RNA sequence: GGUUCUCCCCGAAAGCUAUUUAGGUAGCGCCUCGUGAAUUCAUCUCCGGGGGUAGAGCACUGUUUCGGCCGAUGCAAACUGCGAAUACCGGAGAAUGUUAUCACGGGAGACACACGGCGGGUGCUAACGUCCGUCGUGAAGAGGGAAACAACCCAGACCGCCAGCUAAGGUCCCAAAGUCAUGGUUAAGUGGGAAACGAUGUGGGAAGGCGUCGGCCUGCGCGGAAGAU
RNA sequence: CCUCCUAAAGAGUAACGGAGGAGCACGAAGGUUGGCUAAUCCUGGUCGGACAUCAGGAGGUUAGUGCAAUGGCAUAAGCCA
RNA sequence: UGCCUGGCGGCCGUAGCGCGGUGGUCCCACCUGACCCCAUGCCGAACUCAGAAGUGAAACGCCGUAGCGCCGAUGGUAGUGUGGGGUCUCCCCAUGCGAGAGUAGGGAACUGCCAGGCA
């Protein structure tokens, strides 16, 4: 059981920043792919979301994922978060941990001067 | 070979309560906090905000969650 | 075959039921398909005597109501725990 | 809607709390008093609540 | 123990929380007068609630029994995989109610209540025995009925009438009103004393028997069934 | 002073009513992050057969959570760093 | 706009349990070694680094199987507020509210948004 466990591990935070009702940027790391969604409070529509599957992005990275990716994914987000507005949304690290590719992303993130 | 203890719902649905007040002091947790619900550290349901409260079943064990919406 | 005569509901609840029963009567009721259940009136004396026979568990019901035959079949049977009478039988259409 | 007569046609003296609240809310005094009331469904179920002691002409 | 003139309006309680307390001390509840204030409060209708009682069920904690602890069947105050009516809280609503609601102030009274109906505990599931939660009457309610008989039934007396209708209860005389009618039961003065058992007493009813002889059920009578001038 | 009933599904509601325990303890059994989270049972082990230990499974909160007892408790209110 | 796959919510057994079949286009999964970021209360056990080198083993997506489980009528039944009656320990009458279980029936779920492959 992992992808069972992830879920459940993930589901504290999940639910915890639920009662403050703000916006949430998840992350869902993959070896092929990396994904990256804004949800909104009401957790049915996402504001903004970014994936290295797309050639948007992928044409100047070698694979969809690694380090670059997850950095460019990032950047992406944090550039189009910019432009919509988000406001500071909050971070989830979905159950994952916060020592490779996901700091690497918030890195980027918070490098474009977002304030979360 | 004692004197009773106060419990129950203080507060039931429709109830236009204020923000801190104890919706149900009861012995553990019968019912649980949901939007603009705390618990205390004696599984205490307080109210967070004016508004209604209302009692909604969700989840897949079906518990009760304690709510309050706007007045 | 058996020819079979009821009366038709026009009263529901305990207390109509009550009075069938302090009358000689007692209601049933045949529902089966996606149409409406009806409720009909039928005589205990003649549901007694046609109870006699073996073959009432075996034939399928007919119903004559109006000038309506109905066909139906013995679902279930209520029988009171020590009184040999019958209250309230539920019939399915076939 | 249609108004209906009701009247009272026992006493009240041992009757429980509800019941003289409900003679009182229909606007019985004495025995035999009738007053002109209209036919609501809240009409209907506090005749009701009395109905041993107060007729109706339908 | 006593507390002296009259009239009018409203009109209780004998309950709950503390005592080296049990006859008393504090607060609330009950009564009255004044003031101020919200469709305030009450009945009823609809709506949103927590129920875990009745009913049901053994899935949860347990019990007896059955085939030889395994499975099954029944059952329960410290049993519920379900689940009423009723009660409680809140929202909306027509109608009625002399604001019947709430807050403050002046004045209190009372602090051994009794009986009955409804559902339990207790008691030998013998007692017109005992305690509880709710309601009613008396207490503080006159009048009619049960012969009298506070606790029962009907019904709440502002005064006067040699007027009418009716509730409970009655219509042979005492004593107002049916020696009224219809279809039955009783032979015992049962009515007008009482349950268990027993019985060739009777009408009626569904089922038996190879013209036949009998069984089962309901109604009313008999000893137990016995109150002292 | 607390743990369920009689107590008639709000609270409350009886008779040395039916019932025991605390009158402690942890100064860590407190707070925070990451991860993990059975009991029970079948089967293999030198004995181990289930019962002195471990790993392949059924099963998902029946274990536990300091206490006599109680509810709720796997996003465990547990259990490793 | 149709089929398929992942992520984020509502719904919490009409979403579940058992059985047969199908998925490598994309996606998802199995994994090599880790002396490198990271680590085991021992184990690269779990997370992290480079994918098609092979595959769909197991998990997961979907179709059928109504076998188990779930929901679920109408009706009846038990119960009960109110007033009354009886042979008053208990039952009945007029009215209002109404069980559980089972039967008919359903279902091998549905729905909102984003992303990707094939059309």
């Amino acid at each position: 059981d992992k992808k069972s466990a992830r879920i459940r591990r993930a589901t504290r935070a999940r639910r915890k920043l639920q009662e403050l009702g703000a916006t949430r940027l998840v992350v869902h790391r993959t070896p092929r792919h990396i994904y990256a969604q804004v949800i909104a409070p009401n957790g049915s529509e996402v504001l903004v979301a970014a994936s290295t599957v797309e050639k948007a992005i992928a044409e100047q990275l070698k694979y969809t994922g690694n380090k670059d990716a997850a950095a460019a994914v990032g950047k992406a987000v944090a550039e189009r978060a910019l432009e919509k507005g988000i406001k500071d949304v909050s971070f989830d690290r979905s159950g994952f941990q916060y020592h490779g590719r996901v700091q690497a992303l918030a890195d980027a993130a918070r490098e474009a001067g977002l304030q979360f | 070979t004692s004197e009773a203890k106060r419990l129950g719902v203080k507060r039931f649905g429709g109830e236009s309560v204020l923000a801190g007040s104890i919706i149900v002091r009861q012995r553990g947790t019968k019912f649980h906090a949901g939007a603009n619900v705390g618990c205390g550290r004696d599984h205490t349901l307080f109210a967070k905000a004016d508004g209604k409260v209302k009692f909604e079943v969700k989840g897949p064990k079906n518990r009760k969650f304690i709510s309050i919406e706007a007045e | 075959m058996f020819t079979i005569n009821a009366e038709v509901r026009k009263e529901q609840g305990k207390g109509a039921s009550r009075r069938l029963r302090a009358a000689n009567k007692f209601p049933a009721i045949i529902y089966g398909g996606k149409e409406a259940p009806l409720a009909i009136e039928l005589d205990h004396d003649k549901v007694m005597n046609m109870q006699a026979k073996a073959e009432f568990y075996s034939e399928v019901l007919t119903i004559v109501v109006d000038g309506k035959e109905i066909k139906v079949k013995a679902q279930d049977v209520q029988r009171h725990p020590y009184k040999p009478k019958l209250q309230h039988i539920d019939f399915v259409r076939a | 809607a249609k108004t209906i007569k009701i009247t009272q046609t026992r006493s009240a003296i041992g009757r429980l709390p509800k019941h003289k609240a409900t003679l009182l809310g229909l606007g019985l005094r004495r025995i035999g008093h009738t007053v002109e009331r209209e036919d609501t469904p809240a009409i209907r179920g506090m005749i009701n609540a009395v109905s041993f002691m107060v007729k109706v002409e339908e």
